[PDB]
């Protein structure tokens, strides 16, 4: 076996909050320097191991391309997990998270796992959103939340591992009959 | 390119060159043996090619204001010049299907391709009614054989595969369980030479991702019928296409694993054939 399952994931959030940097940190352990600008880098992959099974995480980064809540059911079709990202530098992007969420509940499947990322934990001088405000919005909707920084490589790895472990969990119980 | 409807071969002589396109439009309005022939239901699909005929007579500066927008219900296409809706068309009437048939939502790219396919169908039925009267197959091979349609379909589904890509011979690497898992993408059967005609693939930075053609695109290219009689049969084909579509996405975490292994063993393609024959093309 090369790998056992394919988990399709979506990076969702406003433009500028760091979705592409989060993706390249998780997939290639990279930030800036030898720049590769996403002329069509719609997704990146990273194969991880959970409970002896090797999961290929296929993580898409197409939000904000043309998707300013123009989205319908087709954009979430096939997605098993969604990573919602805002910028703690930017309260406007944090408030827009409420919109992205309602776009998801009304257009995506109900058994899609979701997680919220407050990226740029490393910029405290320019912070506009408290961490407790981050965990309060996530507690509202009953989905997990963490703060991250793609630049300092803080909480990127364990965020994706938690989401994938949650996806594998409910997929595994579904395979006990159904 | 030669238009014969309404005796136009011999009627065009009575018109100056500057006016034969206007006259051809009025001629189409005039002409479009009842006992024995089948009724058609083509009003809503012809609207779309007719919209581009209206846009074509606008100035290149204003032609960008002619757009077709889906309404909030996702059940009609709105034909819009600027902020004004000049007409609408029901998507179920475009497809000539029953009212309780299910239309799965399309991406914006797929909606564009959907309307382009409708544009070619409409033009062939408007200016060349002789295709349909011969056969439904002669009409269909004229739209699936169209150069822009073939190119646009491959660009969207298999961007790195040429439409004339040569067959790759089949190599049975699959277990029985894997063949059962794949059966849902071809109506409950596993046949190597047809299993993959609906599967697309694209590589980003050398990494392949698989996907399935939207059922309405599949239906429009290979199963569309303008005859009112075929409305139940049309809906039967669409419902079967939807079933394969929803089955693929529900089991995509297992199926894409199997598709990737076949893709890698067949020279990064699923255009697979056996003894020289394949139906795993997207359209021909
Ligand atoms: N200090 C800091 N800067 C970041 C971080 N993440 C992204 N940035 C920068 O914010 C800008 C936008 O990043 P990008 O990933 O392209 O945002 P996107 O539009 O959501 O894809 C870039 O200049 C990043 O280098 C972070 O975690 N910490
Ligand atoms: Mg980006």
């Amino acid at each position: 076996k090369t790998y056992d399952y394919l988990f399709k994931l979506l990076l969702i959030g406003d433009s500028g909050v760091g979705k592409t940097c989060v993706l390249f940190r998780f997939s290639e352990d990279a930030f800036n320097s030898t720049f590769i600008s996403t002329i069509g880098i719609d997704f990146k992959i990273r194969t991880i191991e959970l409970d002896g099974k090797r999961i290929k995480l296929q993580i898409w980064d197409t939000a904000g391309q043309e998707r300013f809540r123009t989205i319908t059911t087709a954009y979430y079709r096939g997605a098993m997990g969604i990573m919602l990202v805002y910028d703690i530098t930017n309260e406007k992007s944090f408030d827009n998270i409420r919109n992205w969420i309602r776009n998801i509940e009304e257009h995506a499947s109900a058994d899609v796992e979701k997680m919220i990322l407050g990226n740029k934990c490393d910029v405290n001088d320019k912070r506009q959103v408290s961490k407790e405000r981050g965990e309060k919005l996530a507690l509202d909707y009953g989905i997990k939340f963490m703060e991250t920084s793609a630049k300092a490589n803080i909480n990127v790895e364990n965020a994706f591992f938690t989401l994938a472990r949650d996806i594998k969990a409910k997929m595994d119980k579904k395979l006990e009959g159904n | 390119k030669a238009i014969h409807m309404g005796g136009w071969d011999k009627v065009q002589d009575h018109f100056r060159a500057e006016k034969k396109d206007h006259a051809l439009e009025v001629l189409h309005s005039i002409i479009h043996g009842e006992p024995g022939e089948m009724e058609v239901n083509v009003e809503d699909i012809n609207k779309i090619y007719a919209f581009k005929r209206l846009q074509h007579l606008a100035c290149p500066a204003h032609q960008d204001l002619f757009t077709i927008k889906m309404d909030a219900s996702q059940t009609q296409f709105l034909l819009m010049v600027g902020d004004t809706v000049i007409s609408q068309s029901n998507i179920k009437d475009i497809l000539n299907i029953s009212d309780d048939a299910v239309i799965e939502s399309m991406s914006r790219e797929e909606r564009q391709l959907f309307l382009q396919i409708c544009e070619v169908i409409g033009s062939k039925m408007t200016w060349h009614p002789e295709l349909l009267q011969e056969s439904i197959s002669t009409l269909r091979k004229e739209v699936t054989g169209n150069a822009q349609i073939k190119t646009a379909v491959y660009e969207m589904m298999r961007p790195a595969e040429a439409p004339d890509h040569p067959l790759v011979e089949w190599q049975d690497s699959l277990t029985a369980d894997e063949k059962s898992m794949l059966a849902c993408i071809n109506a409950g059967n596993f046949e190597p030479t047809t299993q993959f005609c609906k599967i697309g693939y694209q590589e980003v930075q050398g990494e392949v991702a698989f996907s399935m053609m939207h059922p309405c695109i599949s239906y429009l290219l290979h199963s569309y019928s303008p005859f009112s009689e075929f409305k139940p049969t049309n809906s039967g084909f669409l419902k079967k296409l939807n079933q394969d579509y929803n089955d693929y996405h529900a089991k995509k975490m297992f199926i894409d694993v199997i598709l990737e292994k076949l893709y890698l063993t067949h020279e990064r393609s699923l255009h697979i054939g056996k003894d020289g024959c394949s139906r795993n093309i997207l359209l021909t």
